[PDB]
């Protein structure tokens, strides 16, 4: 995981998300005892989308297809990147967070969201 | 004609919208529809005061007892959690003479006038606590 | 068991998080306090004397005697004397069912009705 | 060490590491139910400032023993403390703030009295001596007036007599969770300071005054003397 | 030390002593780093009793006079066991911790407490 | 360092100095806190002997003579007792700071106080 070997956009998309949940561990707490809300705009923001980031790592597998019965989902990683990419940009800041659990691809997370 | 009545005790309130009729005792019972004249200031006595809103409903409100001012469109009441409108003196400090100084002066006898005394000595002992 | 072993596991561990709360119960909100209760008299249900083995219809009356909210009246100090009068109320008057949960293991509505009954009928009646 | 030794050492810690934990959630849980008693009693104050104002703009031309200065001579004093520790030593702030204020003004060459309300004050603030009118402790979280009733009116007895001349009181003050400061401010000189409000407005009737024209309104001054001083200790205990 | 071989009452008290021992061995460390008043106040009667028992369990001997001087003492079972009864009721809460020391049956603790 | 290997008086000197070292040391923090103003009476004294004795401690050297424009000094002991003696009978509290530094042997040091 450095700018050399992969690239310089997967580097800043990966080190953008590490920081954004490595803010929502140290934020926890403070709604834990202090209480919940008595906070600015951007801490909830980013409390939301630290939410969704941990909603959407989650994925279906191939080898519990004769055990659920969800086909699996293989995501080539162009998709996770231009999702991650777009997840962090804003754009996915009034789709439910509901839809991205164990929903493998981004344009599947809208086809989730819009038939909600 | 009615719109609001507080009364605030040390940290209550009630709400009032179109009293039908207030009732307190030694004023006649004047509180009720608003009046909204003759601006006054009053002591209210610490007898109960019932209160109909509308169409028949009735409660009661128990007042200590305190102050109540009326005014065009605004009634206000300063009421007190317990019987001390007398302006009691000697009773409410009984107790200081037990609790206040007595307790202290078992506590200790130095009965020493301060004039800052010992300064030094209290700047050593914040040094000492400083330590942690 | 297994379908009735998972109240208790789930108390046990809200119990060990929530213990030195003790002293400052008062200040808690209901939920956690009645969750700490509810600790308190599970973990106070754990304790058994020597030479006095459990049959599986006995282990299966006093769990569902904890899951539900039988347990919640009386107090933390009795809880063993209660237990074992519940368990001497059955195999006297119900060992019939006693019999048929020992020799088959089976749990079905029909079951769950008679326990509910059996230990109704003991919190009604009789003493401890 | 030895090897037991620091293996038992680590478990202990551990728990009271714990025990720690569980305090510290239950002062936070304190703290925002006092922030809420707070906010409950602030319009209480609200509504006696307003009828004050309302009151002094009615009547400028009569004004009662509370609102006129003499010279300063023999000072009063108010403290509030805890009666429990672990407090980080706000305590001890506030016991330095009022004794280099006491020290400038005995440097005035003017002698000085004062009262406790602290149970700290009292164990701790008092073997070294001073001379003092009353003390009240242990009246607990949510203290009613009943209890602080009497120690502030033998306080303010002392200026009726006028032995004392100015009385002030020294708390805490809460600006932010992690931030509490040191006050003090004098209230029994009861100086005016925002009168422009209600002039501009009507408000000119005042009122009829039928039970008293100019002598019960001093009653008045009286809860306001209780009210201010509880105002002000609730603010402590949240503090705290 | 079983409830089959030294009776019922023996084994109930014997249980209580060590439980009420193994408590306040526990509440050092607190009281060690939170001050004496930062406790409970079943807590709190747990140490004194506790203190009140650890004194109580030394009597002086019949051999050792050489080393003390005062002569030695023999107590029986029942008093023992009626003592003990006692303390842990909360009666004897009173007397200071003092006059448990070396001082063989209860009635001579009662005899000095007069003394110190 | 024994009274008896080297002489009560010597003994006496010593342990003296080490003393106001072990002050200045303690209040060095609140030295640090707040200056003289914060300080009260008879800890300035403290400080002010502290700073005389530590800065007293320099001494030139024989071998810097290349970069010295002195030969260095061979100060006697009994010249270092009589000054140290001196030193903390407060006598020479009103000499100006600085002459006791890199101005070797007392006798020297009033020289350069006098002269500056």
């Amino acid at each position: 995981l450095d700018p050399l070997v992969v690239g310089q956009e997967h580097y800043e998309i990966a080190r953008a998300v590490q920081n954004v949940l490595q803010r929502y561990k140290e934020l926890k707490d403070i709604i834990a005892i202090l209480g919940m809300d008595e906070l600015a705009e951007e801490d909830k923001l980013v409390v939301y989308r630290a939410r969704k980031i941990q909603r959407f790592f989650s994925q279906p597998f191939h080898v519990a297809e004769v055990f659920t019965g969800a086909p699996g989902k293989l995501v080539p990683l162009k998709e996770t990147i231009r999702g991650f990419k777009g997840l962090l940009a804003g754009e996915y800041d009034h789709i439910p967070e509901q839809a991205f659990y164990m929903v493998g691809g981004i344009d599947e997370v809208i086809a989730k969201a819009e038939k909600l | 004609a009615t719109m609001q009545c507080d009364v605030v005790s040390v940290k209550e309130s009630i709400y009032s919208g179109a009293v039908t009729m207030l009732i307190a005792k030694g004023a006649g019972g004047e509180l009720g529809i608003l009046p909204g004249h003759a601006p006054l200031v009053t002591l209210l006595q610490p007898g109960p005061i019932r209160v109909l809103l509308e169409n028949g409903t009735e409660e009661i409100v128990y007042v200590s007892g305190g102050v109540l001012e009326v005014q065009p469109h605004v009634v206000t009441v300063l009421a007190d959690t317990a019987i001390r409108a007398d302006n009691l003196d000697e009773a409410a400090i009984l107790e200081a003479r037990k609790n206040a100084e007595q307790l202290l002066a078992n506590q200790k006898s130095d009965l020493d006038s301060a004039a800052a005394l010992a300064a030094l000595a209290e700047t050593a002992a914040q040094l000492e606590t400083i330590r942690k | 068991i297994k379908k009735l072993s998972g109240g208790i596991r789930t108390a046990l561990a809200q119990y060990r998080e929530l213990a030195a709360f003790a002293q400052f119960a008062s200040d808690l909100d209901e939920a956690t306090r009645k969750q700490l209760e509810h600790g308190q008299r599970v973990t106070e249900l754990m304790k058994q004397k020597q030479y006095a083995p459990y049959s599986i219809a006995d282990q299966a009356v006093s769990v569902y005697a904890s899951n539900e909210g039988y347990m919640a009246d009386v107090e933390v100090k009795k809880i063993v004397d209660f237990d074992a009068a519940l368990i001497a109320y059955f195999r006297s008057e119900y060992a019939p069912l006693m019999k048929q949960i020992d020799e088959t293991g089976d749990y079905n509505k029909d079951i769950e009705a008679a326990i509910k009954a059996g230990i109704e009928s003991f919190k009604a009646t009789q003493t401890y | 060490a030895n090897l037991k030794e620091i293996r038992a050492k680590v478990a202990s810690i551990k728990s009271t590491q714990k025990i720690t934990r569980a305090m510290q959630m239950v002062a936070a849980s304190k703290m925002r139910r006092a922030q809420e008693r707070m906010a409950q009693g602030r319009p209480y104050a609200d509504n006696m400032r307003r009828v004050i104002a309302h009151l002094v703009q009615a009547n400028p031309e009569y004004k009662h023993r509370y609102m006129v200065d003499r010279p300063v001579k023999r000072v009063g004093y108010i403290i509030v403390s805890s009666d429990r520790g672990l407090a980080g030593g706000l305590n001890i702030n506030l016991f330095k703030k009022v004794v280099q204020h006491v020290k400038a003004q005995q440097e005035q060459s003017i002698e000085v009295q004062f009262a406790l309300i602290g149970q700290k004050a009292v164990s701790f603030f008092k073997n070294y001596g001073g001379k003092v009118l009353g003390a009240t402790t242990q009246i607990g979280d949510a203290p009613s007036l009943e209890q602080l009733t009497g120690s502030v009116q033998v306080m303010l007895d002392a200026f009726d007599k006028g032995e004392l001349d100015r009385i002030y009181l020294v708390s805490n003050g809460f600006v932010n969770a992690m931030t509490q400061k040191p006050k003090v401010e004098q209230l029994v000189p009861l100086a005016p300071a925002e009168e422009g409000d209600d002039l501009n407005r009507t408000y000119g009737w005042d009122y009829i005054y039928e039970p008293e024209a100019e002598e019960l309104l001093n009653g008045l001054l009286v809860r306001y003397i209780e009210s201010m001083v509880y105002q002000g200790v609730i603010e402590n205990v949240a503090c705290e």
